């Protein structure tokens, strides 16, 4: 069976479209952002989520990861289509020969 | 960049003096469904998302006691 | 006590052990780089050597400092 | 299914079983897969949404040893 | 260390010896490179006629 | 008892019964050791 | 206090460690067909050449471990590659685990060299080309080095990530610190923060291959 | 002339052939048969010389 | 007690001695990449020598570790 052409229309990494569409109805498009930061504000301020050390690290690593996305990621891509595309046609170069066989023989 | 204002000058806004005669009223309708019992006829999904909703305000809520203080995580003192 | 002193002195001494790692590690890739800049087509069998020594360099750093994290936070 | 059913009937009659509750996690893990990761020309999400969700279960079971942290007192 | 409190031992070991002997292995032995197509085009060995 | 025979051993047989043999002795070692270790305490 | 990230985890009184343990083979997927998605299209490829770095070296009898070192490569370095994120219980800073993982495959490279290649594997006690006069106490330093073997494998993995992660965690601390003192100090500490965690990275996955490439010679040399 | 509509019957399965997205390696093994892996001169994961690999 | 503490104090010493074994098995394997990038066909005796060298240089670790496991847990 063949394969959707796509995923699933996530944004930031973390968010799939799904959510905005489903409290723009009843809250706007600036709705999930409120959302999103008034959570943020309660959860740092009553303190739910200690800011330590484990925040800087955290930081750290996730700079290291968007910037490794937002570097290196457009070759892997398109490195997987290549090999993909590279596949596909070695196979069908083995199609052909094999035909040219048969009508030969 | 500069749609954050917009968005923010064209949603998020304290009530205008002409709308909190709209606000009052609106208050008078819900917690009339309440005195009904209409809010037992409300299915799954407007009820969490007014449930959301007062997640939000009660955020704002949040929020307006740290402009008290202030200072963000717990008390300056 | 004198018990958790000579504990700290002694985790000292054995953490200076990793001194022979550090230098060991620091021969490892500069002979890699000189055997590199000689031959630079044996790459994966000079960086498989490369891995190969490293690792016994840090496996030898290694147990000095667990006897470091041993005789201190342990006995 | 749930988000169409709004009675306690529905609980009371989904199975319970062993059988049940893995038939149940392997139907969520294929609807994932099919859903984010097993498409062509697909993209990292499918990938950095399982680890922020391991993220915050790690999170949460590494609390109780957070809480003994806390910046302020109340 | 906590390392060291060997009374937890038993819940690391096992459900590695579990995915690592195991489940890993699976999600290997289910992984298979096929050969290439190597479509000959030459293999035509019929006769002669019996002249 | 079916499919935990199907889809988990018979794919493995090749490897548990005939290379892994040794692995097994080595981990009976390893269950001596632990067993020993956590005994010492 | 410290060495809390390295606690045995448990959630609402249960076991959750057994959680983290399976979870990295969930992180492959595996598929019948041919022209498949690019994650599994990335993740064949990365197998492909693990296998034939690794087991390239062997003759065939060495060659049938093929299945079981790259499965262990694969799980080992996926389960480091999970330590890095925070607030997580990495399974190999553990020494139990790991001693798990090298005294099983050890002892059974060792015992398959002794079954067969039993004349030529008691004969490797000793290098041939040594003199006389102490060929004997030579052998007893290669005894004592071949029963070292075990230990220091589980021991090379254990501390590379514990200290790695101590490391790390310890700078947290010390930019937080300075995070209310001087804030140009603060962000060097933080740069020194962040090419810590590249080299973090580059080391689990040399510890992986590392303790791979060790268990594949000891097997090497042992069939 | 046996051999010549054998050789044909042949041509049709090979031009008959599912699009290769949709191919499993099942599949691919029966439309080409030199791709089957030799499970018997290699039994073993990953069942082929670890050079061809 | 004082005893106890000294044997910690000299156990930490003895196995200050490890960074030697761990520096001559950085040199060894240095050298082995060398030697092989410069002759890459005598690949078994390179080797064989190389495990020598390793051995002789564990062999000298060993006895240091084992000097510090001698007078910390059994003198």
């Amino acid at each position: 069976p063949p394969l959707p052409e796509y995923g699933g229309k996530v944004r930031y990494g973390l968010i799939p479209e799904e959510f905005f569409q489903f409290l723009y109805p009843k809250t706007g498009v600036t709705g999930p952002y409120v959302l999103g930061t008034g959570l943020i504000l309660y959860a740092l301020s009553k303190e739910i989520y200690v800011i330590s050390a484990e925040t800087f690290t955290a930081l750290s690593v996730l700079g290291v990861m968007v910037y490794g996305i937002k570097k290196y990621g457009p070759f892997v891509a398109d490195f997987a289509d290549k090999l993909n595309e590279q596949k596909l046609a070695q196979l069908e170069e083995a199609k052909q020969a094999s035909i040219q066989h048969i009508q030969n023989a | 960049l500069a749609t954050f204002w917009y968005y923010a000058k064209v949603e998020l806004v304290p009530p205008t003096p002409a709308e909190i005669p709209r606000a009052i009223q609106s208050l008078k309708k819900i917690v009339n469904s309440a005195q009904t019992g209409s809010f037992k006829q409300l299915t799954v999904k407007e009820a969490v998302l007014n449930g959301l909703v007062a997640t939000e305000v009660l955020m704002w809520f949040y929020v307006g006691e740290i402009i008290g203080k202030r200072g963000i995580i717990g008390y300056d003192v | 006590d004198i018990d958790t002193a000579a504990k700290f002195i002694g985790a000292g001494a054995a953490t200076v052990g990793v001194a022979g790692s550090g230098a060991g590690i620091g021969t490892v890739f500069g002979s890699l780089i000189i055997g590199y800049a000689r031959n630079p087509s044996l790459k994966q069998q000079l960086f498989s050597y490369a891995i190969l020594g490293f690792a016994l360099s840090e496996a030898m750093g290694l147990f000095c400092l667990m006897v470091a994290f041993l005789i201190l936070f342990a006995m | 299914e749930v988000k169409l059913g709004e009675l306690p009937s529905w609980i009371l009659m989904r199975d319970f079983s062993p059988s049940g509750i893995f038939g149940a996690f392997q139907r969520g893990y294929y609807r994932y897969y099919n859903k984010y990761i097993n498409v062509k020309k697909g993209s990292i999400s499918g990938i950095t949404m399982v680890l922020a969700c391991y993220v915050l279960f790690s999170y949460s079971f590494s609390y109780k040893h957070l809480k003994h942290e806390r910046l302020r007192k109340y | 260390m906590p390392q060291l409190n060997t009374t937890v031992w038993p819940t690391m070991i096992t459900p590695m010896l579990l995915t690592l002997f195991l489940i890993t292995q699976l999600k290997m032995l289910n992984t298979n490179y096929h050969l290439p197509p190597s479509p000959k085009p030459m293999k035509m060995k019929n006769y002669n006629k019996p002249w | 008892l079916q499919s935990i025979i199907k889809n988990i051993w018979i794919p493995m047989k090749p490897y548990y019964t005939k290379v892994y043999q040794e692995i097994w002795i080595g981990m009976g070692l390893m269950g001596f050791i632990v067993y020993k270790i956590r005994a010492a305490d | 206090n410290l060495f809390a990230s390295f606690i045995a985890p448990t959630i609402l009184g249960l076991p959750a460690a057994v959680l983290i343990i399976l979870f990295p083979p969930l992180l492959i997927p595996t598929s019948k067909y041919l022209i498949n998605n690019r994650l599994i299209t990335t993740q064949q490829w990365l197998i492909k050449l693990t296998s034939k770095q690794m087991m390239t070296m062997h003759n065939t009898k060495g060659r049938t471990w093929s299945l079981m070192l790259v499965s262990l490569i694969i799980f080992i370095a996926t389960t480091n590659l999970l330590g890095l994120l925070p607030h997580s219980f990495t399974p190999t800073t553990q020494l139990s685990m790991n001693l798990a993982m090298a005294i099983p495959l050890w002892a059974g490279t060792v015992i398959m060299g002794f079954r067969s290649k039993i004349k030529n594997a008691l004969a490797h006690f000793l290098p041939q080309g040594t003199p006389t006069p102490l060929i004997p106490m030579l052998v007893i330093i290669e005894t004592i080095s071949l029963l070292i073997q075990p230990m220091a494998l589980a021991v090379r993995l254990t501390a590379n990530i514990t200290a790695g992660h101590l490391l790390m965690h310890l700078i947290g601390s010390a930019t937080l610190a300075m995070s209310t003192i001087n804030l140009p100090s603060t962000l060097i500490i933080f740069t020194i923060l962040i090419l810590l965690t590249i080299l973090e990275i580059a080391v689990a996955l040399i510890q992986a291959y590392v303790f791979t490439l060790l268990v594949s010679l000891y097997l090497h040399d042992n069939t | 002339k046996a051999r010549i509509v054998e050789y044909e019957k042949e041509m049709e399965k090979m031009k008959n052939l599912i699009p290769f997205d949709q191919m499993t390696i099942e599949d691919l093994n029966e439309a080409f048969p030199e791709t089957k892996l030799d499970k018997k001169k290699y039994p073993y994961w990953p069942h082929q010389p670890i050079e061809n690999l």
